[PDB]
């Protein structure tokens, strides 16, 4: 390396990677969706969590790789050397925008602004605004403001998907229990019979294929 | 452990007879399925044991275990007595729980007999309302002997080491 | 949230239909055998249980092809609504 | 020692007292509805549940206060017995 | 603690009125179908269950919008109370 | 070391008894309604929390634990 | 020993080993199948997971050994030293073909191809179209595409098996209830009688031998 | 000092010890039978899983500890001499025959032979198997071939035993139900009556003692 501080910064980032992946990437969504699938099928032990997480990580890799590569190719250019603090600072700042875009595409601006106004001590932290005036706030917002908003915005999305995924199986359960009451076999627990029906239903839908494809298609587009 | 496993069994029998099937949960410290009563009686035994100074007998039996059978002499537990152990624990628990099981059986048969004159009465559903109160009422009467019963008669003692262990070397 | 509302309403509709037929077959068999006991009267408790079992089994044996198609259609529909 | 025995006894005594009234009213309602259904022959079975739900909730409203006063006094007592030794 | 008193009492009142309507409908249907079997002197197990299911499903199709209004209102209200001090 | 373990366990025992009451009561009223399929823990957890907060447990407890070591 | 970087590669591989076994190997299938059989018999604690996973791991070792041995012998060979990046990289690639060709038999073509389409560099218009000949496309899709398609297809095929295993026990569970109703003992719970029947049926069928044999036969060829 | 590889072998072995015990020792059978009998008596959590596993563990040691001690006594033997890797391999293999014999006694010859084929025959261009006369291979099935074949046979034996223990309790349930009907005391659930009876009857006959003896006498003479 040509600069000891550049080296230090690089190693620090490399040490923080897993928390950034766990808090600022689509992994947050894909991790949750598969576990909800397993619950809705009513399985305790199987598949293993590390099998599901392994798949989730592989899929998230495709989505995020283009940004990592763009930033690497941008930073490895030694084509300019820097007269001053502000020139360097701006050169660095302009490199993150490929990431900053992706966060701002999916978070929800009203939080972002709320946090911005909060880390500044401004006007005793919260005050009323008579006038509503939007100031190309897309380029202003700090990453330290963007990250939580993204996290919460995407957890919620995962719960929504899990809700939709539960309904078909609930139908099966109530139907089995009703036909058993029609037969008068009142003592017998449905779970002995309803489980295989759920299994064959999911196998016939081929839920893993549809689910995996649709998740990616929300972020990318492919022929 | 022997005095505690008996009170735990007792509590499990009571909570099963009074219904209450769903209340239990697996304890992470031990991996044992634990009801609501069983946890209470299992604590209460521990405190009376500690209060009576059993803690001294525990270190005592340890020391004696080293004097009476030595690592270098290949000390070994006796097989014949070990084969009875599970059944002695179950026996003690049943013998102690019995008085409550009897009254709750008589109660349910009494209600079933009464139902003969009013066949629309759900004698089953009535019993669920009644039996938990009956259980606590009766155990409250026979509660005070619990302190002496366990503290001395069930606690292990240093004199028994002779029969459960011997040296093979 | 029209989509969410729709999915919900449809769920109940599906349960009401898919449980409906077997209960109707069992009802009609139980009623008809019941009335048939009033003539030539002999009174026995189990005949409804014996015969309704055949009723419901035969109903499921015939219609079970239909059920899977309805369920599949619903499952696809909701998966798409969710991932859109 | 006797403090231990006393506190453990009292625990069961309080369970008995608090739970007693709801279970009484659920019993009486069960008997009355069961008799009524023999006095006029009707073979319904949810009617007991429908009535006894209202019966139990009403007395939970009535006793909501005494329930909290008893438990507070007991908690303070046992915390004293545990810590105040000298 | 007037806030804890309010939130605790309202929770139980909501349970009682949310659940009452389906059980009332089910009970009235149960009684009428039990009667009709007596005046007809004709008997089977399944007819009351069959009708009860339809009665409850219609009850839910009709009222469910109001269930959502009530639950959202309570959900907001409790959060504002929890975080009211600041 | 064994003396302190003894007395700490002893103190810990006393604190259970209110929550034990709470649990057995809730379980009895649910059986009185016949809702055998309801897991009590869902209902009984918040009652425990509000009980402890009303007692102000941590104040009483941290006071007494220190006063045991100094006159 | 040898090239310092080859050493690093060996140690990295050996560090990731259990996640590969857990995500790209038949262990995935056997683990699921045995647990589903336990649930079909209706046992909550017998055998232990620690026994079932031990068996599954041993059975998987037979299937996977020959590939590891062949790849090892292929690299422990002094034949050549390499002039250039393209010569070295194509020599490396030709060693993994045995594994690549194992994954190809079981992953599914359409999902594999979709993932390969996903990796290509984005374009501003939709990507320029292509069709490619079999020696890449059939013979040599990339492993970062094959691997998740494999995992997903395996899970699916496992659920399918579990479905068939449930059917005879469902039959038993129904028949026994209908006979108890025919005898009028309406109040007795049928679980108390159906469970031992299920066990008898499974031992007389000798289900463990059949499962253990046929599962291996799906991958090995034995004469 | 000693030898640095025998040190590695010692430390490695002691980490795998609990999985070997859990998968290749009579613990497999003892821990199953008890839990089955407990379920059949219809009152879970009496005795505790702690009691049952503890006893099963203790009994397994009487069977297995002599074999391990015999092996260490075989290796601590100052009179041997070697000349080559082959002559050492033979002597180390010879040390394990004491364990090998136990596994051979309690497992199926044909399933063992099947896995013995499956380790190789993916290599083989041929169908003939006679090519080694049996007397060597019949004595020397590999331990990795013996292990899963032993575990799969132990489980089946456990189920065979438990089956016969279920029958009397079933009978008792039928008797109780028939009596309640003959008395017309219809609206009482029989389980409440019959679980006390099952418990008292089995304890009054010391079922657990007879059970423990009957299990150990397959493996030892107590005298
Ligand atoms: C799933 C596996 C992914 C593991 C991530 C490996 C991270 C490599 C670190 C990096 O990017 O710097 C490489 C860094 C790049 O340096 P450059 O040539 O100057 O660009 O060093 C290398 O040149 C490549 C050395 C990578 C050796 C890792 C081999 C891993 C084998 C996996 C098992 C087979
Ligand atoms: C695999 C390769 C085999 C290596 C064997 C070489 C060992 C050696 O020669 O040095 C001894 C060396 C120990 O050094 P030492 O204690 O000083 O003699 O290595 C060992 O740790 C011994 C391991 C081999 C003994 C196998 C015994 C297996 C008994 C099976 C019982 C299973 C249930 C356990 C019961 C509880
Ligand atoms: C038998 C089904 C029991 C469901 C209990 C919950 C009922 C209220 C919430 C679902 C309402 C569905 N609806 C009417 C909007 O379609
Ligand atoms: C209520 C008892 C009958 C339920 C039948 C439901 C079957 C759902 C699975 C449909 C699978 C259709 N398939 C793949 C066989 O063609
Ligand atoms: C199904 C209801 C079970 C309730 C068990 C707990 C009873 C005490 C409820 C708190 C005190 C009464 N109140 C009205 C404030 O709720
Ligand atoms: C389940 C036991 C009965 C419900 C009451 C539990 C105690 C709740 C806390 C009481 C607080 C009393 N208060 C409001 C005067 O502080
Ligand atoms: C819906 C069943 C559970 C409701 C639990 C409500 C807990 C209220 C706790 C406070 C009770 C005593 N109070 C009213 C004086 O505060
Ligand atoms: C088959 C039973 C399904 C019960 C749950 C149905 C989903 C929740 C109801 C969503 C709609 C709520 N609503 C009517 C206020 O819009
Ligand atoms: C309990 C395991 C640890 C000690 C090792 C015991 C080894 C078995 C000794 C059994 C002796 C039986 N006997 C005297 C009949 O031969």
């Amino acid at each position: 390396m040509g600069n000891d501080i550049s080296l230090i910064a690089l190693l620090a980032f490399s040490t923080l990677l897993p928390f950034i992946i766990a808090s600022g990437t689509c992994f947050v969504k894909f991790s949750i969706v598969f576990v909800m699938v397993r619950n809705a099928l009513g399985l305790q032990q199987i598949p293993s969590n590390m099998t599901l997480n392994g798949v989730a990580l592989l899929l998230s890799m495709f989505v995020m790789w283009p940004i990592m590569h763009d930033a690497y190719v941008y930073f490895e250019d030694e084509d300019v050397t820097f007269n001053d603090i502000s020139s360097l600072s701006k050169h660095v700042d302009e490199g993150l925008d490929g990431y900053r875009d992706y966060l701002i595409k999916y978070s929800d601006r009203e939080l972002v602004q709320f946090f911005e106004n909060a880390q500044l001590k401004r006007q005793y932290g919260e005050e009323t605004e008579t006038v509503k005036r939007d100031k190309d706030e897309i380029e202003k917002p700090s990453i330290f403001a963007l990250l939580p908003a993204y996290a919460l915005s995407e957890i919620k999305s995962a719960f929504k998907i899990g809700f939709y995924l539960y309904l078909p199986f609930v139908v099966v359960d109530l139907v089995v229990s009703s036909v058993l009451l029609a037969l008068g076999m009142m003592m017998m627990s449905p779970v002995t019979i309803s489980t295989p029906i759920k299994l064959v239903l999911f196998v016939a839908l081929d839920g893993w294929t549809l689910l995996s494809k649709g998740l990616i298609l929300q972020y990318m587009d492919i022929a | 452990s022997w005095p505690f496993w008996v009170m735990h069994a007792l509590g499990c029998i009571i909570d099963n007879q009074r219904g209450a099937t769903l209340s239990s949960s697996i304890d992470p410290a031990n991996g044992i399925d634990t009801s609501e009563m069983a946890n209470f009686l299992n604590m209460f035994a521990a405190v009376v044991y500690l209060q009576n100074g059993g803690l001294v007998t525990m270190v005592d039996v340890l020391n004696k275990s080293y004097q009476l059978c030595d690592p270098m002499n290949e000390c070994t537990p006796s097989l014949p007595p070990l084969l009875t152990f599970i059944n002695q624990v179950a026996q003690n628990a049943l013998v102690l729980a019995s008085p409550v099981v009897l009254v709750l059986l008589l109660s349910e048969v009494f209600l079933g007999l009464l139902s003969r004159f009013a066949p629309q009465m759900n004698a089953f559903a009535i019993s669920l309302t009644v039996k938990s109160g009956i259980a606590v009422l009766i155990m409250l009467l026979y509660f005070s002997p619990v302190l002496p019963d366990n503290v001395l008669r069930l606690s292990f003692q240093a004199t028994g080491l002779s029969s459960w262990f011997y040296e093979r070397g | 949230m029209d989509d969410l509302v729709f999915a919900g309403n449809k769920a109940l509709y599906l349960v009401l239909i898919l449980s409906g037929w077997p209960t109707i077959v069992a009802t009609i068999i139980g009623l008809l055998v019941g009335l048939f006991q009033t003539v030539t009267q002999l009174q026995e408790q189990t005949l409804p249980f014996g015969i309704k079992l055949l009723g419901v089994c035969l109903c499921l044996f015939l219609l079970s092809g239909w059920y899977g198609e309805v369920l599949l259609s619903y499952g696809r529909q909701v998966i798409f609504l969710a991932l859109a």
